RNA sequence: AAAUACCGGCACGAGACCGAUAGUCAACAAGUACCGUAAGGGAAAGUUGAAAAGAACUUUGAAGAGAGAGUUCAAGAGGGCGUGAAACCGUUAAGAGGUAAACGGGUGGGGUCCGCGCAGUCCGCCCGGAGGAUUCAACCCGGCGGCGCGGUCCGGCCGUGCCG
RNA sequence: CUAACACGUGCGCGAGUCGGGGGCUACGAAAGCCGCCGUGGCGCAAUGAAGGUGAAGGCCGGCGGCGCGCCGCCGGCCGAGGUGGGAUCCCGAGGCCUUCCAGUCCGCCGAGGGCGCACCACCGGCCCGUCUCGCCCGCCGCGCCGGGGAGGUGGAGCACGAG
RNA sequence: GAGAAAGAGAGUGGCGCGGACGCUACGCCGCGACGAGUAGGAGGGCCGCUGCGGUGAGCCUUGAAGCCUAGGGCGCGGGCCC
RNA sequence: UGAAAGCGGGGCCUCACGAUCCUUCUGACCUUUUGGGUUUUAAGCAGGAGGUGUCAGAAAAGUUACCACAGGGAUAACUGGC
């Protein structure tokens, strides 16, 4: 809506809000991103830190499909699964464990950030942190690997 | 409820008009005829109007009831007083008061009708 | 019903809709200003103007 | 230009909440008047006719 | 003449909020009459905190409901957010609560309900304590957001860890000459 | 082959577009008139009225052009003619005039129109004087409506309430 | 005017969110609908050049290991920081008179004392890189293998979402 | 409206049928202090133009848009109504 | 080094010096070299150096009286001013 904007103020004031002293002319410093090194350097270091140099290995054909590796941390574990398994897993007196197949919820790593409920599980993953395995040893419960 | 459909017809009814600084609404419930909360006639379950008679002679005097609220037909009940300025009043003033049906319009009621009446009574 | 749902019944006809929840549920102000729950715990209304 | 841009997209849920509104609207009696329809005879104006 | 500046002459607050919903705006008529006539403090900052924004009105989580509900002497005290009671997925178990907000998110509100609490609004609330009577008032976190991050002392300088603006975090984008000892400085 | 692209062509439809200095250069005898040796450059220009009923006839002048008459609702629509503004100009009326004119504040004088001014407001209650009514209050019958809530009458329906 | 970005505001939903591409059924080239059309985008995890790794712990019992009174491994228990300031609230020594005394209930005021939201400051803690010190553990392959701790330090992190 | 934290609090024992205005709560009212301004920023316009969805049982050949005016007027003003 | 307390990570103190990209050297039984492995090679990570003296760092000769453009009384060639 132009009926809201700036420029419906801005009529009968004859530099219309860029000054009559610096006139707004059509590009005082450049075109783009010019002068990165040389008169717009104060900016481009205390705003773009790194911006200018070549670090790393370059890695010519990547595959953003190769390195596909999704995480899920502990405490969503059992957001994966309904409730009901979890409550039939609280209310069961044999031990029976759920299994819990992260791949097929779509997740092939599990981390282990958060506490983990004290009932025990089969967890299945495709990777697992040092951590995630440990608090599922904690909690007692076995960790699954598959390809 | 009220205070909803209040701030819905506040400024969007059909019958709000707004000129000359100055804001009315031509609803036909209206007592004084203009635009506040107390008195809208379309939004109250209780609701008090003056109208002249469909003779030239007399006020009607609309009444809602509580009944049908979503009902229009059977809400309002007329009732018309063909009769002198004094008891036409009075049967307005104790309609509104002794009924406790809605009573700060009791002298807005008895300001219209004393003003249709006038009109009616004929021109110098 | 069927379509919209209800505020329990679920959309039927939609996939996962539901009728949206109130912000406030009894709208009708003047009894709320007007009940006694209120009106008990509030302070002495003063209106005397003072003027100059 | 021609590639003004033109139409707006508008989240499902809200267009779902603006028609229960509509509707909701359309079954008070002060909402309908005000809008203008004289409506004054009708029986009752959550108005449900015959299938036939 | 008078020797006073005009420059803070204008206090910046809000007196109404910028939405124009109607029910907010009926609440606000509720409690700008209990603010004004009755001498408790809670009311004029539940008026207060209606004005606010959505970003002053961060959403409180139900995880932090029960945690700050959890805490010893506000027991079976109603307790009341102005933004947003939404659902913490990473909790299994949860008690009883007297909520009270403005909107609840469905999953939340049958969290709730299945474990047996109750969910006021306010015009509930002012029925149920005019004065705001054994409440407990909570906020979310108004920090929690990520624009928070980019905000303060500026990157490319000593001591200050502040997220920069890039358009795709990687290897190549800002990390080369303001970053590092070998190539050029580090801060 | 298909899904794909289409400011050219044939035939259509539509528009929160422009409305004759806008929208194509072009609403019209427009890529026309015109300019340039040439390649090429390239406009301006819509509207009488419902219907021509487009002013018969008389009279001055050689004629353009008038004065009458007539058409029409209207020539205050007369063949580039709807409306007909501004700058500028003619004439009439009023007023003024030696520091160019013009301007702000303050009044005064003269105009021009308006107040439909030009014996000046009404409105309640009380008192008195003359009147005229099919006249009030209380009762009876019928209809309609509202609610100390019938402490607790009978019957329904609903619960974004619960249980069996 | 189109596109990208940033922030502030209003709206819907909310650890999710969005059909924009496709499809199904005059105004309407609209509108509705999909959900085994969430493919996908952004977000929910960071760090490292990279191989990669990838976000609390505490207590008890047993077994100069002895010249880990400090646990290698198991059984049980508590469990997800602290300090200061902190809007709100919660408790209540006493008291708010009608002729005076005893004397209950409701409301209110208040000395003093709490549980402290958001946020700020500070101290801790955890993840990733790096450096130093040092000992212990694992087995299908006892290896130029793998895991671990303590103390600094680099990070656009975590520390009960906020998109 | 009253110089003094708090109840015009409940309980137990010795005729005449009457009472102005109000409150578009985005409304109305009450006090106090203040008002300069270029470059610039912001707010409010019941200032104005053109078109679109609603609406005024709007207006209009018993004369709309436009144009003129020594007429009556309103608004600080943009402008507007006769 | 001094017996030791201690002193010393250049010059008694105030100056004596240089980013990105690129090259060269040094370092670790280091990472990657792309379907697997071995070996060269290259790419990396960390630390110096090769230098930008216009010293926060373009790679750079003149002439125009045949001259052109955008500007400047921010600025000379006249008067006038102090
Ligand atoms: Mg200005
Ligand atoms: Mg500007
Ligand atoms: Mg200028
Ligand atoms: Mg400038
Ligand atoms: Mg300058
Ligand atoms: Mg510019
Ligand atoms: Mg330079
Ligand atoms: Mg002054
Ligand atoms: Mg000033
Ligand atoms: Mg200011
Ligand atoms: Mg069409
Ligand atoms: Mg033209
Ligand atoms: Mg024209
Ligand atoms: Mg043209
Ligand atoms: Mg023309
Ligand atoms: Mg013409
Ligand atoms: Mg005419
Ligand atoms: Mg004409
Ligand atoms: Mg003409
Ligand atoms: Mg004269
Ligand atoms: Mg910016
Ligand atoms: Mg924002
Ligand atoms: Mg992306
Ligand atoms: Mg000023
Ligand atoms: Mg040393
Ligand atoms: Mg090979
Ligand atoms: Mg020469
Ligand atoms: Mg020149
Ligand atoms: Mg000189």
């Amino acid at each position: 809506p132009s009926r809201l904007r700036k420029t419906r103020k801005l009529r009968g004031h004859v530099s219309h809000g860029h000054g009559r002293i610096g006139k707004h002319r059509k590009h005082p410093g450049g075109r783009g991103n010019a002068g990165g090194m040389h008169h717009h350097r104060i900016n481009f270091d205390k705003y773009h830190p790194g911006y200018f140099g070549k670090v790393g290995m370059r890695h010519y054909h990547l595959k953003r499909n190769q390195s596909f590796c999704p995480t899920v941390n502990l405490d969503k574990l059992w957001t994966l699964v309904s409730e009901q398994t979890r409550v039939n897993a609280a209310k069961n007196k044999t031990g029976a464990a759920p299994i819990i197949d992260v791949v097929r919820s779509g997740y092939y790593k599990v981390l282990g950030k958060g506490k983990l409920p004290k009932q025990p599980v089969i967890v299945k993953a495709k990777f697992f942190s040092r951590r995630a395995e440990e608090k599922i040893k904690g909690v007692g419960g076995a960790c699954v690997l598959v390809a | 409820s009220a205070h909803l459909q209040w701030m819905v017809v506040r400024n969007c009814s059909s019958f709000l008009i707004k000129r000359n600084k100055q804001t009315y609404s031509t609803e036909p419930n209206n007592l004084k005829a203009r635009n506040s909360f107390r008195y809208n006639g379309l939004i109250h379950r209780k609701t008090v109007g003056v109208e002249p008679a469909a003779d030239g002679k007399g006020v009607v005097v609309v009444m809602k009831r509580r009944s049908g609220q979503r009902k229009p037909a059977t809400s309002y009940v007329r009732t018309t007083i063909n009769k002198n300025a004094r008891a036409t009043l009075s049967s307005i003033r104790h309609m509104i008061r002794k009924n406790k049906y809605h009573p700060d319009l009791r002298m807005a009621a008895i300001r219209r009708a004393s003003a249709i009446l006038r009109s009616q009574k004929p021109v110098m | 019903d069927d379509l919209y749902g209800t505020w329990r019944k679920a959309a039927s006809l939609k996939s996962n809709y539901n009728l949206p929840m109130h912000k406030m549920l009894n709208t009708d102000l003047s009894r709320i200003l007007k009940s006694p729950e209120i009106q008990r715990a509030l302070r002495a209304p003063r209106k005397k103007i003072h003027r100059r | 230009k021609t590639w003004r841009r033109w139409h707006r997209r508008v989240n499902t849920t809200q267009k779902r909440y603006a028609i229960c509104s509509a509707l909701a609207a359309s079954a008070l009696p002060a909402l309908v008047m005000s809008k203008g329809h004289r409506i004054e005879e009708v029986p009752e104006l959550p108005l449900v006719v015959e299938d036939k | 003449g008078v020797d006073i500046r005009h420059n803070k002459d204008r206090k910046v607050r809000r007196k109404e909020p910028k939405s124009q919903d109607i029910y907010l705006r009926l609440l606000v008529k509720l409690y700008r009459f209990l603010a004004r006539r009755t001498n408790s403090t809670f009311n004029q900052v539940v008026l207060k905190r209606l004005f606010m924004s959505r970003t002053n009105r961060p959403p409180l989580s139900l995880s932090r409901m029960i945690r700050k509900m959890k805490l010893p002497g506000r027991e079976n005290k109603t307790a009341v957010v102005v933004g947003t009671v939404t659902d913490d997925v990473r909790v299994q178990e949860v008690p009883k609560l007297k909520v009270c907000a403005l909107r609840v998110t469905s999953r939340a509100r049958s969290r709730i309900l299945k474990a047996g609490g109750k969910i006021l609004t306010f015009d509930q609330l002012a029925l149920d304590s005019p004065k705001g009577r054994g409440t407990v008032l909570l906020s979310g976190p108004r920090k929690g957001r990520e624009v928070y991050r980019h905000f303060g002392k500026a990157p490319g300088t000593p001591h200050s860890h502040t997220k920069p603006y890039v358009r795709s975090k990687g290897r190549k984008f800002e990390r080369a000459r303001g970053r590092r000892a070998s190539r050029g400085y580090k801060n």
